[PDB]
RNA sequence: CGACUCUUAGCGGUGGAUCACUCGGCUCGUGCGUCGAUGAAGAACGCAGCUAGCUGCGAGAAUUAAUGUGAAUUGCAGGACACAUUGAUCAUCGACACUUCGAACGCACUUGCGGCCCCGGGUUCCUCCCGGGGCUACGCCUGUCUGAGCGUCGCU
RNA sequence: CCCCCGGAGCCCCGCGGACGCUACGCCGCGACGAGUAGGAGGGCCGCUGCGGUGAGCCUUGAAGCCUAGGGCGCGGGCCCGGGUGGAGCCGCCGCAGGUGCAGAUCUUGGUGGUAGUAGCAAAUAUUCAAACGAGAACUUUGAAGGCCGAAGUGGAGAAGGG
RNA sequence: GCGAAAGACUAAUCGAACCAUCUAGUAGCUGGUUCCCUCCGAAGUUUCCCUCAGGAUAGCUGGCGCUCUCGCACACGCAGU
RNA sequence: UACCCACCCGACCCGUCUUGAAACACGGACCAAGGAGUCUAACACGUGCGCGAGUCGGGGGCUCGCACGAAAGCCGCCGUGGCGCAAUGAAGGUGAAGGCCGGCGCGCUCGCCGGCCGAGGUGGGAUCCCGAGGCCUCUCCAGUCCGCCGAGGGCGCACCACCGGCCCGUCUCGCCCGCCGCGCCGGGGAGGUGGAGCACGAGCGCACGUGUUAGGACCCGAAAGAUGGUGAACUAUGCCUGGG
RNA sequence: CGCGACCUCAGAUCAGACGUGGCGACCCGCUGAAUUUAAGCAUAUUAGUCAGCGGAGGAGAAGAAACUAACCAGGAUUCCCUCAGUAACGGCGAGUGAACAGGGAAGAGCCCAGCGCCGAAUCCCCGCCCCGCGGCGGGGCGCGGGACAUGUGGCGUACGGAAGACCCGCUCCCCGGCGCCGCUCGUGGGGGGCCCAAGUCCUUCUGAUCGAGGCCCAGCCCGUGGACGGUGUGAGGCCGGUAGCGGCCCCCGGCGCGCCGGGCCCGGGUCUUCCCGGAGUCGGGUUGCUUGGGAAUGCAGCCCAAAGCGGGUGGUAAACUCCAUCUAAGGCUAAAUACCGGCACGAGACCGAUAGUCAACAAGUACCGUAAGGGAAAGUUGAAAAGAACUUUGAAGAGAGAGUUCAAGAGGGCGUGAAACCGUUAAGAGGUAAACGGGUGGGGUCCGCGCAGUCCGCCCGGAGGAUUCAACCCGGCGGCGGGUCCGGCCGUGUCGGCGGCCCGGCGGAUCUUUCCCGCGCGGGGGACCGUCCCCCGACCGGCGACCGGCCGCCGCCGGGCGCAUUUCCA
C-alpha cells in the first residue's frame, strides 16, 4: 500500500499526469533497463534513455538480439527511434517504428560527464540503502 | 389536511431552511483539527498543566442546582489576600483570577483558600535563569519532574 | 449541484402554439432555444429531488448491541463449520481458536512472517485470496476499486511491536488490535465466522476485555456477556431423551391415499 | 415466373442506440488565505521561419537573465553547436522588461488638442520648426512658501 | 421351559430409523381462487453501486449486438444453437439506489408516408454564328432582334455595408 | 413615456414595453404516472364547511393482528332465516 | 413452441376523463434514446433487535500520516439531559394506601394508641392443580405399577364486564381542632362530581413498513405580483440643423 | 499710515505621505417586496429573506456587565450540545416563537478622558556624522525648523489609585545591531532538486501478451515496498513510482550561547490625608420601523429633558416602601468561531458524454438580440499512418485489381454498430385494408436422428476365456463402540475445610479519624457484607472433556492360504 497522502493513486490523476508531463519529466519515465554485463558492472537497475545509446529490443513483433543504436526520441509521441528497427512502406520508403524504453535494454551506455555522476550517484544510493538496512 | 388522530405539528418550515442547512461532514476532520491543538499547545508550554491554570472551587447558582459545584471562572481578589498572593504574581503563576466575584460566606472563602494553599505546596517554580536565586524550587524538585498535569487541575469532584 | 439545468431563463410559451407547456428557451439563433428546460423529462433539465447532501448518510448503533455484535463473530470464529463455510480454507490448521506465541508481535520481514504463515498450514487461504485477484465488474473499475480479492486471516495482537509491518504486503491480511475489535473486519459482508490467530498475548486479554460471565469486564466500564435464550443448542439430543420420549403419543404415518369412490 | 404489394427471411445502406473506454464533471474533506496609482481587476491590438484557433507572451512580445535539470527539439524546415559545453530542452523562477484602453491621470475622447521642464538637429535660445527625455487628473494629512480679512489686538 | 431380533425375518416392530428430514423441508386430506381504485402478499422477475463469497468465467474471445438455431416458466424473463465483436465479465449471501415506459400537442436526435407529390408564373425577348472548352440553351466575341429609356436598369456619393 | 384624442405607438410587442432574478411562484383545475403472478376487494352513502370541480367526518376495504372453541366420540354462540 | 402460407370459428384502436367510448370526445405518423412519488424534519401506528425502572447520544473527550479511516475502539463521561420513571390545578400547591385485629377516646360507621396483613372484591376469565368413578390386564382372589377415559371439585394469569378504594381540582355538607407563636393561622372529616390520575411498571435506545403533514414536493402544466436593469434602430411627439 | 503678533481663511505642478477600482463565499451597516402562506382576504407569514445599496479580513463582528441572578449564588466574547421547539405572540390562527441555569471547545485580559501629581518629563520635521539598510531603523551631534500652555510625556484609572509615615526583602528586563552554536516531529520544521528491491527465468498461448502450468515455502526473487499509472491484452519483479528517523545538496522558516550598541534604579508587604465617571448624554413624552419584549424588547425622528447616598437594572402601568446587582456618555483583543469566491491538495456506495457543470473537444466558444442579455451542437481508426505506393477505367467525383493490416465486414466524422427506416437476393401468398384471437392442415429453414434407437442398469443360469483372492488365521497399523468411571485429568450441583480470605480481586454512600500520609476534608492504609480462588474430603449430573488400560466389533496394510474358491472379461 501507498500512505503519504500528499502522493494520487487515482485511475485519473495520474493517467493525466502522463501525457500532460513535460519534457522535464519525460525522461525519468523513458528509462529502460540495463543488461546483466552492465546492471553487475554499475551497480544500477535502469537508466534514462538517450540518442546514441545502443540497444537490444526484449519484446513487441521484432525483437531479437540484434543490437541496434537509437536515433531519436520522440518523447512527443513518448516512445524511441532505433536502427534496423523499421519498416517498408508502400512506396519503398522505410521508416522507423516506435518503441518504448520499457520494451527494451541497454547493452552499451554512452557515457559523459554528466552521465558518470548519475551512475555513481544511483550506485551509491542503492549501498547507501544496503548499508543503512545492514 | 390532517386524518384521524395525530398531533398538529408546527413544523418551522415554512421560512427557507433550503439555503441554511450546515451538515456536519467536518465533525471528525475537525475533531482532529482540535486534537493537534491541545496537542500542540501542550509541547509548547512544555513544563506546565496542560489543562490550564488552577481554577476555583464554586457553587451553582439556581436552586435546582445548588448541590452542585463547578471550575469556576477564577478565584476571588478577597480569596488572595489570605493566601498571600498578589494578584498580578497569581495570573503569571497559573492561578487563575475573576475580579469580579462577590464572596459572601467564610465556609466557601476559606474552602476556597485551601485550594491555593495546596497549589503553592505542590508547585515547582521553574526559576526565570538557571543560576537564580530566591522562591524558585531547588534543582532536586525540578529533576524528578517534566510532568505536565494531564486533566484538570486538582480536578473538583462533588 | 443545486443549479443543475437550471440556470436557463425559458418562460413556457404555453398554449396557442402546438408545442408542450415546458419552459422554453428563450430567443436565440443556436440550437438550444425553444428546447425545454427544467423539466425532468428534458435534456440539459434535472433530475427527481437533486440527490441532496443532507441525506442521512450515516447510521446507528447501540454500543451493547454492537459489542455483543462482536461476541457473536468471536464465538464463531471457533466452530470450524462456520469458518470453513466462509471459504476460509482451513483444513490442515492444527486447532482453529488459533493461538500463536507472543514472539510474533516482534517480527519486522515479511518473510518471517511469511514462514509463519506456512508453519501454522495457513498459507493456502493467502494462496486463495492470492488466486481471486481479477478486476470488478463494473463501473467501479474507472473509480480507485478496479482490482478485488478474497479476504485472507485475521491477526490479532496486544501490541504493535513490529509485527504489522510484516504482516502487510502479504493480500488478505488485516491486523486488529485486541483492544479496538472492529466488526466490519472480524464480519465481513455482514457473515459470521473468520479464521483468527489469536497471539497468547491477545488471547488472554479476551476474558479481561469484555468479561467472562460470572465476572465484570474489567476493562468496559459495565458490560457482562450476553445470555443464552438457550443452553442445549442441539436439540436431537433433546429429542430422544427418556424424559421426553416417554410422554409422546405415538405416530401417525400410515399415509391415506384418497379413496376413489365407486 | 408477367408488374405492384405484404410477410418473412438472405444480404447492401442510414442512422446513429447499445455496449466498452475516459486527460471532464460532481460531491465531500484538508492546508493555506494571493490586489492597486510604484498604478489592479477588466478590455484593445500585436507578436512564430513557415500559424487561422485555443493557449503563452508584450516592440527584449510563442519571451527576458539565472538555477536545476540535464540532450534534445520536432508537422516540415532550419539551424548553432564543438552534447569535456549556464551545455539543447523543460521546470522553476529570484535577475530585467510592462504595446493601447481601464479607478485610466494634462483636456477630451476625434484619436485632437495642449501646457510646462530638460537633451539631439535647428538655433547656435532666434524662436520657431524638426528631433529626444520628465512632468501636468481629483480628494485629503503633516510640513513649507506666498497671501487675504473695517476678526482680535500690539507698537507707532 | 414358555429362552437371545446384531437377528422376528420382517404390514409392526416401541432395540434404530425416509429415499423424504433445505424442520421457513415435504405429504394428504378436503375445500374453494369474476375484478376497476386500493391494499396486501409473493416474485433463483428485471436494472445499476458496494461488503462478502463463488481455487466463478475471459485473447482457446466478455458486453453488446445479431439470429424461419433446442428449450423452460403460468411470466418478469429466463435459459440454451450460430456470427461479430473485439475487453473485460458474471452466480449466490448481503447491503445501496437517480430502478424497469407506448401515453404526458412529454424532452433530444433520427426517419417515413405524403412524394418523386406542391412547386422553380410580376418587368412584352429572344435568334444565329464562332471561341473556349471533356462537357455549352446558361460563359465569351461577333452579328441580328429587343427592352430601360435621362422623373433611367444612365453616371457619382451618405448611412449603412465592409 | 409619448398620442390633432383613434387605448394610437415605445424597434414583428402596448388596456401600458423588453431583459435577468425572487422562481420548484401558486393552483379545489387539464394530461401522465414505466416489471410479472396470487388473495380480498368499493363508493358515489353521513352530518359541518365562503360547502355545490373541493374538502371535513359517517360508511364500505385491506392489512396487521390478537381472545378463545373444538371435530382429538365428549361445543357455545352468533345470525337480511 | 417460433417463419411463410392455408383454412374454419372469434374479432372495433389503444390511452384517458368518464352514469355510459369503436366514438361523428380528446392525446397518439414511426423509431431510438431521456422521463414522473424523490430527500429531510416532525408525528403516529405496525413490526425487527439491545438493555430494562432505564435506556440512550450527542456534543464533547481520550486513542492517526487513515491505505482501509473521514472508519472502529474506549470515557466517575454515562449523565450535565431527553424520554421515561405520577397527576392534577387558571395560579399559591398537593400529591396515589388500603384492609384487618386488639386497645384506648361513648367504636358517635367522629378522634387517637399497639399489633397483624398488605395493593379490596364479583362475574366471566387460556387455564395449572386436585380428583369420585370407570376402562383392561388367560382363570379365582390378592395386590403394587402404568396409561386412557373421567362426573365433580381447587388455585387462577392476560383480557374483558362490573362492583369497591386512594391523589389532585371543584362543589356540597358537616365534625374535631394543633397552637412558634394570635388564627379573618394552619389543620383534620362525610358525601358527591371533574381529571388526558394511582390501584405492584414498560420505557428507553436502534431498525424497517405504512401513513400524515411540513417541506419545490409525483412530474409536467397558467392569467398574474415584486425587485432590479436596456431600449426612441421602428413610431409618437417636441426641439436643433440640413434638402424638395 | 506704517510695521508687528495672533485668529480665521486662501493659493501653491511646493517637501513628503495617502485616498479612490476590483474581488466579493464567509464578514459588517442599512434597505427592503411580492410570489408565497393563511384553502379569500387586507391582519399576520415569506421575512429583515432577494434585489438594491453601502463596508471590511485571512477570517469578519464582539469583548472585559449600567451582566446574570434570587443561589447555600455566578462572572468578558463566540461556538457546539442542551434548555428546546419550551416562557409568549397571533382575524391566540398560520405561524411564529426566545431566553435564564448545566456540560463542553476555547479560553487573557486590558487600555483612555477627567482628579492630581510631576521646569512638556512630550511630540513632530530638518543638517552632519557613527552603525543599520529587498518590511527605513537605531546611536550620537548640532540657538536647524515646527506643535504644544485652548496642553504634549510618566504614574494612574476604580479589581482601587495617589500621596504620606514606619513593617519586610532585595536588585534583571527591554530594544538596534553584530556574530556564533544546537536545522528545531510525523515520526528532519516548509519548499525545491536531486536520489535509494526484486524474473522480461523456463516452457507455452498470442499480431502483440501483461495471460497458463512450472521454476529450490504458490512455484524462482523482492517484499518497512502486493497503491496507482505507464508500458501493441489482466503485469509486486520492465519503468515511473510505492514503502521505508531511506541518503545527500541548496534555499527558506523558526527557535538556543557570545559580543556589542543603546535603553532601565523599575520591589514586596503595614498606619494615616485626600480623589474620584465622561451631556443635548441618561431619562421622559411621541411617533415610525423591529421582536417575542409585552400598559413599549429593540431600534428611530421630533418634543420635553435630568441627578450626585445619583443613575440603570432588578421583564403587566403606578405610588409608597422596603432589599439585590452593575456603573453607562471614551476605547482595543487572540483563541476556539464562518467560508458555493482564490490558490493548493486529498478522497467518493457519484455521474458517467441527450448523464455529468452551459462546457471531456476552438466553451462561456460558434450563433442570436441594437442591449440588458440570451447562448448551443460536437469524445473513440489502429497498437503503428504501417493512412491505398503502382496498373487500370474513368474530364473529374468515383471505382477494379493491388497493397497495408490480427483485423480494413477497424479506411481519415475510422471501436461496436440496434430500430424506425430504406437497399436488393429467396419463398409464399394476394378481389372484401391491413392487422388480431381459437383450431388444424401444407411447406420450408433449420434441429434430433437411424445407414436398427432397439434404450439401459441388477441378479441369475449356461457356455467360453483370464488374474489372485476372497472365507481363515498370524504380525502390524488405524478406527469405532462398551463398560469396570478401573486408574488418572475434567467440569455441574451439594457438603467439609474459613482453607485463598493479608500470599483473591473488585463493588458497596458498609465501619474505624483506636491506624498512617497530606492538608473538618482529601489520599492512603486497617475492619464488614456481597461477590469471585486454593486444600482436601464426601455425594451426584460422570456431562463429546479427556487420557490410560481391559474388552467387543470394523477397516487398511503386510504375512500366510493355489483354487469345486474369489475375482476380470466377452
Ligand atoms: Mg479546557
Ligand atoms: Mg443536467
Ligand atoms: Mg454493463
Ligand atoms: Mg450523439
Ligand atoms: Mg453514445
Ligand atoms: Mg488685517
Ligand atoms: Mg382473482
Ligand atoms: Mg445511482
Ligand atoms: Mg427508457
Ligand atoms: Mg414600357
Ligand atoms: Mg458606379
Ligand atoms: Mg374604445
Ligand atoms: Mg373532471
Ligand atoms: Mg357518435
Ligand atoms: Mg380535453
Ligand atoms: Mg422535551
Ligand atoms: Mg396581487
Ligand atoms: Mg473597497
Ligand atoms: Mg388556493
Ligand atoms: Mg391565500
Ligand atoms: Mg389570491
Ligand atoms: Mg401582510
Ligand atoms: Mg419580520
Ligand atoms: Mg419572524
Ligand atoms: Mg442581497
Ligand atoms: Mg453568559
Ligand atoms: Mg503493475
Ligand atoms: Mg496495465
Ligand atoms: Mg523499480
Ligand atoms: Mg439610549
Ligand atoms: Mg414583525
Ligand atoms: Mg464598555
Ligand atoms: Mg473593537
Ligand atoms: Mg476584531
Ligand atoms: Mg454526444
Ligand atoms: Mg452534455
Ligand atoms: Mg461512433
Ligand atoms: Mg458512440
Ligand atoms: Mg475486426
Ligand atoms: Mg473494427
Ligand atoms: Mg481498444
Ligand atoms: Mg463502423
Ligand atoms: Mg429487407
Ligand atoms: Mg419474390
Amino acid at each position: 500500500m501507498k500512505f503519504n497522502p500528499f502522493v494520487t493513486s487515482d485511475r485519473s490523476k495520474n493517467r493525466k499526469r502522463h501525457f500532460n508531463a513535460p519534457s522535464h519529466i519525460r525522461r525519468k519515465i523513458m528509462s529502460s533497463p540495463l543488461s546483466k554485463e552492465l546492471r553487475q558492472k554499475y551497480n544500477v537497475r535502469s537508466m534514462p534513455i538517450r540518442k546514441d545509446d545502443e540497444v537490444q529490443v526484449v519484446r513487441g513483433h521484432y525483437k531479437g538480439q540484434q543490437i541496434g543504436k537509437v536515433v531519436q526520441v520522440y518523447r512527443k509521441k513518448y516512445v524511441i527511434y532505433i536502427e534496423r528497427v523499421q519498416r517498408e512502406k508502400a512506396n519503398g520508403t522505410t521508416v522507423h517504428v516506435g518503441i518504448h524504453p520499457s520494451k527494451v535494454v541497454i547493452t552499451r551506455l554512452k557515457l559523459d560527464k554528466d552521465r558518470k555522476k548519475i551512475l555513481e550517484r544511483k550506485a551509491k544510493s542503492r549501498q547507501v540503502g544496503k548499508e543503512k538496512g545492514k | 389536511a390532517p386524518s384521524r388522530n395525530g398531533m398538529i405539528l408546527k413544523p418551522h418550515f415554512h421560512k427557507d431552511w433550503q439555503r441554511r442547512v450546515a451538515t456536519w461532514f467536518n465533525q471528525p476532520a475537525r475533531k482532529i483539527r482540535r486534537r493537534k491543538a491541545r496537542q500542540a499547545k501542550a509541547r509548547r508550554i512544555a513544563p506546565r498543566p496542560a489543562s490550564g491554570p488552577l481554577r476555583p472551587v464554586v457553587r451553582c447558582p439556581t436552586v435546582r442546582y445548588h448541590t452542585k459545584v463547578r471550575a469556576g471562572r477564577g478565584f476571588s481578589l478577597e480569596e488572595l489576600r489570605v493566601a498571600g498572593i498578589h494578584k498580578k504574581v497569581a495570573r503569571t503563576i497559573g492561578i487563575s483570577v475573576d475580579p469580579r466575584r462577590r464572596n459572601k460566606c467564610t465556609e466557601s472563602l476559606q474552602a476556597n483558600v485551601q485550594r491555593l494553599k495546596e497549589y503553592r505546596s505542590k508547585l515547582i517554580l521553574f526559576p526565570r535563569k538557571p543560576s537564580a536565586p530566591k522562591k524558585g524550587d531547588s534543582s532536586a524538585e525540578e529533576l524528578k519532574l517534566a510532568t505536565q498535569l494531564t486533566g484538570p487541575v486538582m480536578p473538583i469532584r462533588n | 449541484s443545486e443549479l443543475a439545468g437550471h440556470q436557463t431563463s425559458a418562460e413556457s410559451w404555453g398554449t396557442g402554439r402546438a408545442v408542450a407547456r415546458i419552459p422554453r428557451v428563450r430567443g436565440g439563433g443556436t440550437h438550444r432555444s425553444g428546447q425545454g428546460a427544467f423539466g425532468n423529462m428534458c435534456r440539459g433539465g434535472r433530475m427527481f429531488a437533486p440527490t441532496k447532501t443532507w441525506r442521512r448518510w450515516h447510521r446507528r448503533v447501540n454500543t451493547t448491541q454492537k459489542r455483543y455484535a462482536i461476541c457473536s463473530a468471536l464465538a464463531a470464529s471457533a466452530l470450524p463449520a462456520l469458518v470453513m463455510s466462509k471459504g476460509h480454507r482451513i483444513e490442515e490448521v492444527p486447532e482453529l481458536p488459533l493461538v500463536v506465541e507472543d514472539k510474533v508481535e516482534s517480527y519486522k520481514k515479511t518473510k518471517e512472517a511469511v514462514l509463519l504463515l506456512k508453519k501454522l498450514k495457513a498459507w493456502n487461504d493467502i494462496k486463495k485470496v492470492y488466486a481471486s485477484q481479477r478486476m470488478r465488474a463494473g463501473k467501479g473499475k474507472m473509480r480507485n476499486r478496479r482490482r478485488i480479492q478474497r479476504r485472507g486471516p485475521c491477526i490479532i495482537y496486544n501490541e504493535d511491536n513490529g509485527i504489522i509491518k510484516a504482516f502487510r504486503n502479504i493480500p488478505g491480511i488485516t491486523l486488529l488490535n485486541v483492544s479496538k475489535l472492529n466488526i466490519l473486519k472480524l464480519a465481513p459482508g455482514g457473515h459470521v465466522g473468520r479464521f483468527c490467530i489469536w497471539t497468547e498475548s491477545a488471547f488472554r486479554k479476551l476474558d479481561e476485555l469484555y468479561g467472562t460471565w460470572r465476572k465484570a469486564a474489567t476493562l468496559k466500564s459495565n458490560y457482562n456477556l450476553p445470555m443464552h435464550k438457550m443452553l442445549n443448542t442441539d436439540l436431537s439430543r433433546i429429542l430422544k431423551s427418556p424424559e421426553i420420549q416417554r410422554a409422546l403419543r405415538a405416530p401417525r404415518k400410515k399415509i391415506h391415499r384418497r379413496v376413489l369412490k365407486k
